[PDB]
RNA sequence: UUUAAAUCCUUUAACGAGGAUCCAUUGGAGGGCAAGUCUGGUGCCAGCAGCCGCGGUAGCUCCAAUAGCGUAUAUU
């Protein structure tokens, strides 16, 4: 019955939820995390190997 | 009798052809008149139609074969106007009925059997 | 709502010859008119700048819902001798008298006297339609008035379809002809199933040395129809 | 293929493969001394195992 | 794709069932002295021809 | 419109030995619930020219449905013939009886 | 709420069963009105017929 | 109560106890004198046609198209079904407690006993045929009518005649005995307690339709009297 | 018992074929429809087995008759077709047509299917005098004539339900 | 009404539904996440997993059976 622990876990579906840039440094920009770096990593990786 | 009613039923073949129209009109499968019968023909949701022979001038009625010959409807006569106006549940004579297209109807088997009947006048 | 008279429309050739689309909002099926300005059961007709186009029912031909079904051959094309069996009061017979043209010919075979007036009036305002009020059942009662045709259409609607047709055969069609055979299934055997009469009909079409190459189902416009095309008496190859 | 109104009555193993490859159509074998069908809903008197 | 299929259903199929026999259903249908026909029959409880 | 309860007699039949007339009760109520014994015997005693005190019913079953109702009935010559022949259940439920206990 | 009644459940999946089935299959009407074109496309292109060999 | 037309009332002979039936297939039972509601009884397959009753707990039925003529015995709780002639029945009278007459569309006409399950008498176009050649049929009998405790029955149509018939020897034969002229519809048919005298009731048309309207006919009510000499 | 589960758990054929049954007749799960095969399985083993004996053998005959005549009578057959191969050529619709659940709906009495169940559960369907309310009962020949709207019913003419009253007290 | 008395069955008066929350389960297979923790590498990766985070304490989807549905051992 391993899927029926699974499924009494997952009961609740409240996600962790996401903090935003304090306000006194609101005037810089977003707050950016994992998912925004990644687009600004791969973009620079693919420029330089085609360089 | 004139020639133009050629199917004519016998009197074994008439006992069942009302009793199925009286059955029809309780399902609420059957359109009665001459103009109501012509229009399930162009819409083709007859099975068949029952005309009466002893409207005074027969050729009131004459345009419903020409039809059914091109839908293949099978298609009779009785010899009874009256007869014809009781079975339908109605206080007037009726020279000319149809019966719909029902999906679904009980009535498919007692249909089944009458159409092939009625092939068998024509042989 | 539908195609409203008084449209902007085109009409562009089929794949089939002597066959035509009709392009606009909704798409219909049209036949050249071989004599402008009448309808013969009312259909909405179209005029091209001389020239008209006839709309051509589904509903009410048994020909038309085949080609809008995607049947691959119907062999009826200008220039042709076609047989037609069971003409009834010409629906049909009407637009297959479009496709052949001024030089093909229609036979139009119907037995009963009442359907028959109606031919004869069709008959007089089209050339190539020759009215045979005869029983399709003994093709030897009406050889005289046929010659060899290159395709029979075939919607008698009879339990003895099969033969009907191959004695018909036999006599009028030449060989490498077409045929082209609408079937009832309630008509042949209403206590059998509809997919079994399809088989049995057409063992009994190889029992007759013809060869049937092609079968379809008709069910957006008819239940338990299906047409069949085959060939006669084949050349080899 | 065509007609789909048959019942296919066989007991080689690589015709039978052949056949379970084309939707609804019932294949009849030789299982123990009875017959047996496969591909069938209304198998009513067939051999309960 | 057929009319006559449900899905994986097979609705024209009926109590009358055609049957086609494979060369070596005849010779296993002997050796475990099976008739022919009346074995079909108990199996679908119908005709079978 | 108005509703009423009918009575109806049958296998009515006259008991000599034990000095009564007996028979079957149908009664009619199409609406309402089971009658009451009393009323029943108000109106039979009125169907048969009688005071209610000599008449005697038990056994009415209601049929499945609340259409009719079936029981019996006996009617005494006298009261002394009543109180003398009937089981003593029957007259405690007149209460002309009283059931005594008794010690062990 | 779907899976409290078995019948209303059942009575759910039919309706669905009928509208896949849409894609497949075509579904049988009558001429309750005048023929008034396709209302789609004629393809003319496609040969939908079965070969018999 | 009823759901339909009533096409039948009758009272039991020598009581306020009323008998109702209608197009709704079923069969009630009214108190008069008690303005109240007794029962309903089913078992009919159509439209019932009329309903006659007499001194005892009981009444019979017309089943109309449905072909049988019907005996309910109320306080046993039992039905009694009696196929008889083809066609509808609608007219019933009864002669006596053990005898009843019918009549049909079909022109014939019946005699019951309600301990045989068939007629006991069946006399075919009991009012003629009409008709066109090729399209002969029989005319439609309205109403029929019986003396209490004696053979005489009368039987009315659009035949411009109301014919008047005995009943042989053990109710096993009709005979027609004269033709009384009178032209219409005779849509009702009563014969007197002494049963010196015929009232007929007369009209244009059938009672319940407008299938025929016969001009020369008057809504009229016909006193018909009935003269003896041994 | 009155039912068995099926040899084969997994069959698309036979999940579709019971998925048309239900969609079709409106019936709760796959039970009501395996007691009703269960059934007719028994019907056509017994007609089999009585069709393997000799024309002439008095216990054919009698057996034949008897069934014959249940089947006739419970409406399934035809007059006509008194014979052991239309036995044989019964499918399982033709048992389901006979509930008083699929009568109800086609005599026009309720609008759907599953009206017509809610409408027989909740007392508003009778059969002759006596009032029904099983959805699976069997309706015979005689007494297919006999279904109606019960007489207490508010649609059968009698007193009007519990929401028309209080809403009628209300204004 | 029933019965020695009473219960039960059958009649029957009055209340009793919008998220109709007056809320069906058991088994199988998937999706979604942070300034969170651990482990190993191939910079920004992967596995495992995640009611635990800086501060704060006043009810996602699909499948099978359905008042029923699984697991373990032996077995045919
Ligand atoms: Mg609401």
């Amino acid at each position: 019955m391993a899927a029926a622990f699974r499924k009494a876990a997952k009961s609740r579906q409240r996600e962790h939820r996401e903090r935003s840039q304090p306000g006194f440094r609101k005037h810089l920009g977003l707050l950016e995390k994992k998912k925004d770096y990644k687009l600004r990593a791969d973009d620079y990786r693919k420029k330089q190997e085609y360089l | 009798v004139n020639p133009k009613a050629y199917p004519l039923a016998d009197a074994h073949l008439t006992k069942k052809l009302l009793d199925l129209v009286q059955q029809s009109c309780n399902y609420k499968q059957l359109r009665k008149g001459a103009n109501e019968a012509t229009k399930t023909l162009n819409r083709g949701i007859s099975e068949f139609i029952v005309m009466a022979a002893d409207a005074e001038p027969l050729e009131i009625i004459l345009h419903l074969p020409l039809l059914c010959e091109d839908k293949n409807v099978p298609y009779v006569f009785v010899r009874s106007k009256q007869a014809l106006g009781r079975a339908c549940g109605v206080s007037r004579p009726v020279i000319a009925c149809s019966v719909t297209i029902k999906e679904g109807s009980q009535l498919k088997q007692q249909i089944q059997s009458i159409q092939q009947s009625i092939e068998r006048l024509l042989v | 709502r539908g195609n409203q008279s008084g449209k902007n429309v085109m009409v562009e050739p089929h794949r089939h010859e002597g066959v035509f689309i009709c392009r606009g909002k909704e798409d219909a099926l049209v036949t050249k008119n071989l004599v402008p300005g009448e309808s013969v059961y009312g259909e909405k007709r179209v005029s091209i700048s001389k020239i008209e186009y006839r709309a051509w029912n589904p509903f009410r031909s048994k020909l038309a819902a085949a080609i809008l079904g995607g049947v691959d051959q119907i062999h009826i094309k200008p220039g042709a001798k076609v047989l037609y069996l069971g003409a009834a009061s010409g629906t049909t017979v009407s637009h297959v008298s479009d496709i052949v043209g001024p030089d093909g010919l229609v036979y139009a075979v119907e037995f009963s006297h009442r359907s028959g007036r109606d031919l004869i009036n069709l008959a007089k305002k089209r050339t190539n339609i020759i009215p045979v009020i005869e029983d399709a059942r003994h093709p030897h009662k009406y050889r005289m008035l046929i010659a060899m045709v290159d395709v029979i259409f075939a919607d008698v609607a009879q339990p003895d379809q099969t033969r009907i047709v191959a004695l018909n055969a036999h006599t009028f069609l030449r060989n490498g002809g077409h045929f082209v055979i609408s079937i009832k299934a309630n008509c042949i055997d209403s206590t059998a199933s509809a997919e079994a009469v399809f088989a049995s009909e057409v063992k009994k079409m190889q029992q007759e040395n013809m060869k049937p190459q092609e079968q379809l189902t008709l069910e957006p416009y008819e239940r338990d129809h299906a047409v069949v095309v085959g060939v006669y008496r084949p050349p080899p190859k | 293929t065509q007609h789909k109104c048959y019942i296919v009555a066989t007991v080689d193993r690589d015709l039978k493969r052949r056949i379970r490859k084309i939707p609804g159509v019932p294949i009849m074998y030789i299982s123990n001394h009875r017959y047996n069908i496969e591909r069938m809903p209304d198998d009513y008197g067939a051999p309960r195992f | 794709h057929p009319s006559c299929l449900f899905f994986q259903y097979n609705t024209q199929l009926g109590p009358p069932y055609h049957i086609l026999v494979d060369t070596n259903f005849i010779n296993f249908s002997i050796k475990a002295k099976l008739d022919l026909v009346q074995s079909m029959m108990d199996c679908l409880y119908a005709k079978c021809i | 419109m108005n509703d009423t309860v009918t009575i109806r007699t049958r296998k009515f039949m006259t008991n000599r030995l034990l000095q009564r007339k007996q028979m079957v009760i149908d009664v009619l109520h199409p609406g309402k619930a089971t009658v009451p014994k009393t009323e029943i015997r108000e109106k039979l005693a009125k169907m048969y020219k009688t005071t209610p005190d000599v008449i005697f019913v038990f056994g009415f079953r209601t049929h499945f449905g609340g259409g009719k109702t079936t029981g019996f009935g006996m009617i005494y010559d006298s009261l002394d013939y009543a109180k003398k022949n009937e089981p003593k259940h029957r007259l405690a439920r007149h209460g002309l009886y009283e059931k005594k206990k008794t010690s062990r | 709420k779907i899976d409290r009644n078995p019948r209303v459940k059942h009575r759910e999946k039919f309706r669905r069963a009928k509208i896949r089935r849409r894609g497949q299959v075509r579904e049988v009407r009558k001429e309750e009105q005048r023929y008034s074109g396709e209302l789609s496309g004629i393809r003319a292109g496609v040969k939908k017929s079965i070969k018999l060999k | 109560g009823h759901r339909d037309a009533v096409s039948g009332l009758a009272f039991r002979r020598g009581t306020h106890q009323l008998y109702s039936t209608s197009h709704d297939r079923s069969v009630k039972v009214w108190n008069v004198a008690e303005n109240s509601y007794v029962e309903t009884l089913f078992g009919h397959q159509d439209a019932v046609a009329a309903l006659d009753a007499l001194s005892r707990e009981c009444c019979v039925t017309a089943g109309g198209r449905d072909g049988t003529v019907r005996v309910w015995k109320i306080p046993e709780e039992s039905q009694l079904v009696f196929y008889g002639h083809q066609g509808s029945i609608d007219c019933i009278h009864l002669i006596n407690e053990e005898h009843m007459v019918s009549g049909a569309d079909d022109g014939s006409v019946a005699l019951w006993g309600l301990s045989k399950k068939r007629p006991l008498a069946l006399q075919r176009e009991a009012h003629g045929l009409r008709g066109e050649p090729g399209l002969e049929q029989p005319f439609w009998i309205s109403s029929v009518a019986a003396l209490l405790n004696t053979d005489l029955v009368a039987t009315g149509s659009h035949s411009s005649c109301v014919r008047l018939w005995q009943c042989g020897e053990g109710f096993r034969q009709l005979d027609l005995l004269c033709d009384i002229p009178l032209v219409g519809f005779i849509n009702s048919l009563k014969f007197s307690s002494s049963g010196d005298f015929l009232v007929a009731g007369v009209g244009q048309e059938h009672r319940l339709g407008r299938w025929w309207r016969i001009k020369e006919a008057r809504n009229s009510v016909c006193i018909i009297p009935l003269r003896r000499v041994p | 018992k009155t039912y068995v589960t099926p040899r084969r758990p997994f069959e698309k054929s036979r999940l579709d074929q019971e998925l048309k049954l239900i969609g079709e007749y409106g019936l709760r799960n796959k039970r009501e429809v395996w007691r009703v095969k269960f059934t007719l399985a028994k019907i056509r083993k017994a007609a089999r087995e009585l069709l393997t004996l000799d024309e002439k053998d008095p216990r054919r005959l009698f057996e034949g008759n008897a069934l014959l005549r249940r089947l006739v009578r419970i409406g399934v057959l035809d007059e006509g077709k008194m014979k052991l191969d239309y036995i044989l050529g019964l499918k399982i619709e033709d048992f389901l047509e006979r509930r008083l659940q699929t009568q109800v709906f086609k005599l026009g009495l309720a609008k759907s299917i599953h009206h017509a169940r809610v409408l027989i559960r909740q007392r508003h369907i009778r059969v002759r005098k006596q009032v029904v309310n099983i959805p699976s009962f069997i309706v015979r020949l005689d007494s297919q004539k006999h279904i109606d709207f019960s007489l207490r019913s508010p649609y059968g003419g009698g007193r009007p339900g519990r929401v028309k009253r209080k809403n009628a007290k209300k204004g």
